[PDB]
């Protein structure tokens, strides 16, 4: 609907609000002194697909035609 | 025309010519090609061309009644 907001349209008309899930980042900051960290214990393979356009076709125009 | 010696020539006109036409400094016309007397002919007008250097010219086209 805009601004965060959502209509659901299942079994009758209702109004919520978006959310997004949230990811995590490679940067492991520098271990200097004792201390507790986190590491996984297991990974999820991911797949991730992206379109880009790259072509047109080419036009030739008589624009008197 | 009365017949001297030549004779006065004569020429009637059945239809419009495109001219493709090339004048010199002072804005004279030194230089003709009618844009339907051959192949080449109509390629130099579409180009505006009088010596046309070798490449590929898209979209001729041809008329129909
Ligand atoms: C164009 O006109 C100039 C003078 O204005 C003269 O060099 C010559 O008649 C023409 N030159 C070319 C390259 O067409």
């Amino acid at each position: 609907l805009g601004d965060g907001f959502c209509a659901d349209l299942l079994s009758n008309v209702v109004v919520r609000r978006m959310t997004f899930e949230k990811h995590d980042t490679t940067y492991v900051a520098p271990v200097t002194n004792e201390r507790f960290t986190e590491l996984p214990l297991d990974h999820q393979l991911v797949l991730t697909e992206q379109f880009l356009q790259t072509t047109m076709p080419k036009f030739s125009i008589s624009c008197e035609t | 025309g009365p017949v001297n010696a030549r004779m006065t020539k004569f020429n009637v006109v059945t239809e419009i010519s495109s001219v493709l036409v090339l004048t010199d400094q002072s804005g004279a016309v030194t230089r003709y090609s009618y844009c339907a007397d051959g192949f080449v002919n109509g390629l130099q007008c579409k180009l505006r061309l009088f010596d046309i250097p070798p490449g590929v010219y898209s979209n001729s086209e041809v008329e129909y009644p």
